[PDB]
RNA sequence: UGAGAAAAGCCUUCUCUAGCGAUC
């Protein structure tokens, strides 16, 4: 027990009287300190140890630190430093001490022990605490690169940031970051040399030094994303442009056959009149993809060049989209390009008006891939755009087509376009052969609209016959009896029996999991004039018992919600 | 008595750091829970590195 | 009260508040009270001073 | 530049409580090797008192208060008024329990003010906590009691009974009944020794040690019969009164007393000394109340002529003394600081239900306990108590596991009988007779016709 | 009037939770803790008696040699490692830690006056009644060659 | 054996292990 609390207290004492001593806290507020921190000290010493204690220990003493910054330039007091503000620091120092000896595992712990020092302490403490870190935890690059950061920016002292860079490679010899890291380190030295001897070895101030990097990271990784990488920050350096030079023309002769390295040589040479100079370094790039796809005629080329033209169209449009057309086809004959680029053309077009195009792609995609439906779908919504009276024929090739029983957004398709210009009696035959078609849970979306047509084309009546023949197939949802329901109030019968018939039927299939739909049925009752609110007794007794889980809950407070006027 | 212990593991490599050791009596009724007791252990004994494979 | 430890037990040894026979022969003279029911514990005194005076007598005679 | 150079300064008054050193002496040392030893001496001394003058400040609490306005005057400040101006914490500390069928009562608290107990003069025996209103054991021995008395922890109490001396456990199973103490009227427990010091009608005095159970000694006070007795806490010798007038120093290792004091110039019926041991309180038949230096001087610092007779006295615990005079209460209070008790005008007053027989303070709270053949009540006294305690030496809110260590503690540190004398320091000082016999050892060791008469 | 009672907070006074330790104020006031010089002298004189129960000085005994022992010589880098010379005249190297004997030699014919081990402590130096002085090494011979000086 | 024997509910006193705590 308090036997170590009661040292740590006398080991605080006489900071506090100093303190009364300046005449910067009163004799109440010192008192209240001693409380405090001794409740505080009670809860780190227990044999059952908490984090949180600790954070509460470490964030108090941060407190008070700050009380006694601001209240010390207001006074003008700067005598007693070490009495005061180093005693404090040594006992938040060990406790951050005896806090990371507990859990080394907590890397945020380490960072925010990391943090006090670089605010409070002396930079030795903060070498030792780096040091400390890197023993068990030499395993994340992102604590090396922190390290060797705080040499560089802080510290500024370049050799030892080295060391820091060079060891941390050997534990991770793999990882591509620690060395765009290390290249940039480098050639962030030159530019301390380049204005110090601006301010008053020729090798190094050229970026020899950072050229090593280079040559060996490439051949450790062998990728044509890393390359093209540390070229990046290379451009970022204006100093040796030879530096950017060399491993440009690398980029050329070592990394071929490689999609990447073709598209970059071509978005650097893109990089009234004005818009007729943007056509000419267009040609100049495209230009450039054409010699990659003979010496290259792999197809993830192709992708690239198609997304080149693609972008030039949508950000003059005349001449950006007599290029798609040419490399479309091209692409096209060869039919290395893919189903998913061919939507991708295809939906553009259809925004910028041109309805002439979208059909050619539409239908150069159809011979390719017979099989597949949304690229069916996507001719669709080409004829309808264009008003043809191929509609008709566009079905019938499909389904024929399309072997698999299972094509739910054409069967709704057709559906919408026999509404619109065919006879009532084909949208129900379309209707019923597609209820027979699909037998499983997309079905649920086929009766929904089936019920609407039903209202719309006929009236109450035909949504009634409707519902008594699809009331037993029982794949169902919930807006199913919402829509009979909803139809039911419009009418102006509202024969109080039939709601109740529906809700009853709707709770059967989805009252074990639905709170809403008891909810809304309580309401029926109470608001509708020809209701009985004396029901209300034993469906809030029926809601309970249905209701399992966290649906219980839920019903329960959205009702205690409906008895506040809140709803 | 201060010296480093090299023990190797499964999950990795560990180097520890030894402070303090009654050694004559180890071997001793008294003295065994020195090493037995957890509490003791991380009294005399520390983790200075940790390399995992 | 607390089971006392080894130490403890050299150092405390005789001490024991609840059995003190040298000075009220308590535990002895409770197996009397009980065995035989006596209401008040001066019944018992009594008739153990009167036979001690019976034993003197004969002991003089 | 600094306006202020030194390191913070601490209040000598402060550190002179904690010195233990006779600074009065001028001894003279010629010696180099004498004069070393006796400045570390000094040395350790002044470090440990400067630690303790800074300490002050983790003392929280403050005594209480009680002052009039106006010109009022404290006497006539009834304990209804206090009630309603005090806290709902203290407030439910005054309780009056009405018992008249049993006879006049005489309480006691424990040490640790948490716990009190009660004897009726017709039978009734019981303990109780008295914070929380929970009723630890009622019995009710069949013989009349004279006398109730805590041994150490709550666990024991020692009643004495018409007959004999009779041992009870907290929860009312009787463990002993010692027939060597016989017809005692007053009882008092020796805390630091262990020791139980009984006062009987016939004129004996009998110490007895609860930790082993032995009757270390047994001494005739040879004056008749004895009522009249209290304690010293800082010198832990005991006072008897005598109807001679005379107030005797007794100790266990002395067959005859340590001092005879005469006070009255009648009977003596009260005796009561303060803790530090300063003052002592004594009143008689000839109605006067006294005030005695116990400090080497033994003068009557204080006199006072009563109306009424102060048949019971007792102090707190920062130096407030009370006389029961009939059914009245009245309690004298001073500034305390190294003064007596001002008998000018009294504190506070109260008038119980019956005749007072029995007045105690509580260890470490403001109230009064008074006993009287109306029942038990517990008066509210702003200012008795001390305020701090020590939690390893009386901790009101310990836990059993606290308490059952605590009590091995002090029973592996029991002080031996014979060490009590009038001078607690007594074993600091060199038996100067024995140097002198050791030295005498030492030593061991180591005209013409005139002549022919 | 204006009064107040010392009315403490249970809060400060009682421990928040049933994993936390009591709390415990310390007044160091001399009228609270009387008798100090009475006191501290029966804790000394126990602690007199408790060293008296508890000296049991004797640790264990190595035996081996055939005739009485007569140098000692400790090494100096290792703790457990002793060496001893009989007047048979063999040396026997002694594990402390494990109170048994690695090593038996014959150094010399008659008795051994003299053990010594070099500072760095590889070997050491004995010398018999034989007239010569022999040095050895400190390390054991390996497998089961017989040891040569 | 002889506070006779047998059963249920409330307080009091204590005993064992097993984690936990000692890394500043």
């Amino acid at each position: 027990m308090a036997e170590i609390i009661q040292e740590r207290i006398e080991d605080r004492l006489p900071e506090l009287e100093q303190l009364e001593r300046i005449g910067l806290f009163s004799h109440a507020e010192i008192k209240a300190i001693i409380k405090k921190a001794s409740d505080l000290e009670y809860k780190i010493q227990r044999r059952t140890l908490f984090k949180e204690d600790f954070i509460n220990y470490v964030q108090y003493e941060i407190n008070l630190l700050e009380l006694i910054q601001r209240r010390r330039t207001r006074i003008g007091y700067s005598f007693k430093k070490d009495e005061i503000e180093n005693s404090i620091v040594h006992r938040v120092q060990g406790v951050f001490q005896r806090a990371s000896a507990k859990w080394k595992d907590d890397v945020q712990l380490w960072l925010s022990y990391v943090a006090f020092c670089k605010k409070w302490a002396t930079k030795t403490r903060l070498s030792k605490v780096f040091s400390a870190m890197l023993a068990i935890h030499s395993n994340k690059p992102a604590l090396w690169i922190m390290a060797a950061k705080w040499e560089m920016e802080d510290r500024l002292s370049s050799e030892s940031a080295r060391q820091l860079f060079l060891r941390a490679l050997r534990f991770h010899p793999e990882c591509p970051k620690l060395y765009k890291e290390y290249f940039r380190m480098e050639l962030m030295h030159a530019e301390k040399l380049r204005k110090e001897k601006e301010e008053f070895s020729e090798e190094i101030l050229k970026g020899e030094l950072a050229w090593i990097i280079y040559k060996n990271s490439v051949s450790i990784i062998k990728g044509a994303e890393f390359h093209v990488s540390l070229l990046s920050i290379a451009q970022l350096f204006d100093f040796a442009k030879d530096l950017q030079k060399e491993i440009y023309d690398d980029l050329q002769a070592l990394h071929t056959d490689d999609p990447l390295t073709w598209d970059y040589v071509a978005r650097r040479e893109l990089e009234q009149a004005k818009a007729v100079e943007v056509g000419r370094k267009e040609e100049r790039c495209c230009a450039v993809y054409e010699e990659a796809v003979k010496t290259l005629p792999t197809e993830a080329m192709w992708k690239c060049y198609i997304t080149f033209c693609l972008e030039r169209f949508t950000k003059l449009r005349g001449k950006r989209l007599e290029r798609t057309m040419t490399v479309f086809r091209k692409a096209h004959e060869l039919k290395l390009l893919s189903e998913c680029q061919y939507k991708q053309l295809s939906v553009s077009l259809l925004c910028y008006n041109f309805l002439r195009e979208a059909l050619e792609v539409a239908v150069a995609g159809t011979e390719l891939f017979r099989d597949s439906g949304t690229m069916w779908q996507l001719k669709l919504q080409v004829l309808i755009e264009s008003k043809s009276p191929d509609i008709a024929m566009l079905f019938e090739e499909a389904f024929v087509h399309l072997k698999p029983q299972v094509c739910l957004p054409l069967w709704i398709s057709w559906a919408e376009w026999s509404e619109g210009a065919k006879s009532q009696e084909d949208t129900e035959a379309v209707f019923k052969k597609a209820l027979l078609a699909v037998i499983g849970a997309d079905s649920v979306t086929l009766k929904n609209k089936y019920l609407d047509w039903a209202y719309r084309s006929g009236g109450y009546k035909k949504a009634r016959a409707v519902f008594k023949s699809l009331q037993e197939s029982r794949p169902f949802s919930v807006d199913f009896f919402r829509k009979m329901i909803q139809f039911e109030k419009e009418q102006e019968s509202c024969n109080m029996a039939n709601i109740r018939e529906y809700y009853e039927r709707a709770l059967r299939e989805f009252g074990s999991a639905d709170s809403d739909l008891w909810m809304d049925y309580m309401k029926e009752e109470l608001n509708h004039p020809l209701g009985r609110p004396e029901n209300c007794g034993q469906i809030y007794w029926r809601a309970m018992k249905m209701l399992q889980g966290e649906s219980a809950e839920a019903f329960v407070a959205k009702h205690a919600m409906h008895q506040t006027g809140h709803l | 008595v201060l010296l480093h212990v090299l023990f190797e593991h499964a999950v990795g490599y560990a180097l520890l750091a030894l402070k303090e050791v009654e050694e004559i009596s180890l071997l001793q009724p008294q003295v065994e829970e020195s090493v037995l007791n957890l509490g003791k252990f991380h009294s005399i004994v520390r983790l200075v590195a940790f390399c995992p494979f | 009260v607390r089971k006392l430890k080894f130490h403890e037990q050299k150092l405390l040894k005789q001490v024991d508040f609840l059995n003190w026979e040298v000075t009220d022969h308590n535990l002895h003279e409770l197996r009397v009270l009980r065995r035989y029911r006596l209401q008040r514990r001066e019944d018992y005194t009594r008739y153990n001073q009167l036979s001690r005076a019976v034993r003197e007598l004969a002991r003089r005679l | 530049q600094d306006p202020f150079p030194g390191p913070a300064p601490v209040p000598v008054e402060v550190v002179q409580k904690f010195c233990r050193i006779d600074k009065s002496r001028k001894l003279p040392h010629s010696k180099a090797k004498t004069r070393s030893r006796l400045e570390v001496a000094e040395a350790e001394e002044e470090e440990t008192s400067i630690k303790a003058a800074r300490s002050e400040l983790l003392l929280a609490e403050e005594p209480g208060f009680l002052e009039g306005e106006d010109g009022e005057d404290t006497a006539k400040i009834c304990q209804a008024d206090i009630v309603e101006a005090v806290d709902i914490a203290s407030a439910a500390k005054h309780f009056d329990l009405n018992l008249r069928q049993f006879g006049p009562y005489r309480l006691n608290y424990s040490r640790t003010g948490r716990h009190l107990a009660f004897g009726g003069r017709r039978g009734h025996v019981a303990a109780l906590d008295w914070v929380t209103k929970k009723l630890m054991c009622e019995i009710n021995v069949m013989e009349a009691v004279r006398d109730i008395r805590f041994l150490h922890s709550e666990a024991l109490l020692a009643v004495a009974q018409n007959r004999w001396l009779h041992i009870y456990d907290n929860q009312g199973i009787e463990l002993h009944c010692i027939r060597r103490c016989d017809r005692v009227t007053r009882l008092e427990f020796l805390p630091f020794h262990f020791l139980l010091a009984t006062a009987s009608e016939t004129g004996f005095l009998t110490y007895l040690d609860v930790s082993v159970g032995k009757i270390v000694a047994a001494l005739n006070a040879r004056a008749g019969r004895l009522d009249v007795m209290s304690q010293n806490p800082y010198n832990a010798v005991i006072h008897l009164g005598h109807s001679n007038g005379t107030v005797s120093l007794w100790s266990p290792a002395m067959k005859e007393p340590l001092a005879k004091i005469l006070c009255h110039r009648g009977g003596v019926r009260a005796v009561a000394v303060d803790s530090t041991g300063t003052y002592m309180a004594t009143s008689g038949l000839d109605h006067q109340l006294k005030i005695f230096d116990l400090r080497g001087t033994y003068q009557p610092l204080s006199t006072r002529t009563l109306p009424h007779g102060a048949g019971h006295l007792a102090f707190s615990q920062r130096g407030l003394l009370v006389a029961g005079m009939g059914d009245v209460v009245n309690i004298w209070a001073g500034q305390g600081k190294a003064s007596p008790p001002s008998l000018e005008q009294p504190y506070l007053t109260h008038r119980l239900s019956g005749p007072v027989h029995g007045l105690q303070f509580c260890p470490f709270e403001d109230v009064l306990g008074v006993g009287h053949t109306g029942g038990i009540t517990s008066m509210l006294v702003p200012g008795a108590g001390e305020p701090n305690f020590d939690g390893l030496e009386s901790n009101p809110y310990r836990s059993r596991k606290q308490r059952q260590e605590w009590e091995v503690k002090a029973l592996l540190e029991k002080v031996p009988a014979e060490l009590i004398c009038l001078d607690p320091r007594a074993l600091a000082e060199v038996d100067v007779i024995s140097l002198e016999q050791g030295k005498k050892e030492q030593i061991e060791r180591l005209s013409a016709l005139d002549r022919f008469v | 009037m204006k009064v107040k009672m010392l009315s403490r907070n249970p809060d400060n006074y009682v421990r928040e939770t049933k994993l936390d330790l009591q709390r415990v104020p310390r007044n160091y006031d001399p009228a609270l803790h009387p008798f100090e010089v009475p006191r501290e002298y029966i804790r000394a004189l126990n602690a007199t008696k408790l060293e008296r129960v508890f000296a049991k000085p004797f640790l264990a005994s190595l035996d081996g040699h055939r005739d009485g022992v007569n140098c000692l010589a400790k090494h100096p880098e290792k703790l457990a490692t002793v060496l001893s010379g009989a007047c048979d005249g063999e040396v026997r190297i002694w594990n402390l830690t494990q109170r048994n004997c690695i090593r038996t030699i014959q150094a010399h014919e008659g008795f051994v006056r003299g053990i010594c081990t070099r500072f760095c402590g590889t070997s050491f130096f004995t010398v018999g009644d034989d007239k010569t002085v022999k040095q050895w090494k400190m390390d054991g011979p390996g497998y089961g060659d017989e040891e040569e000086p």
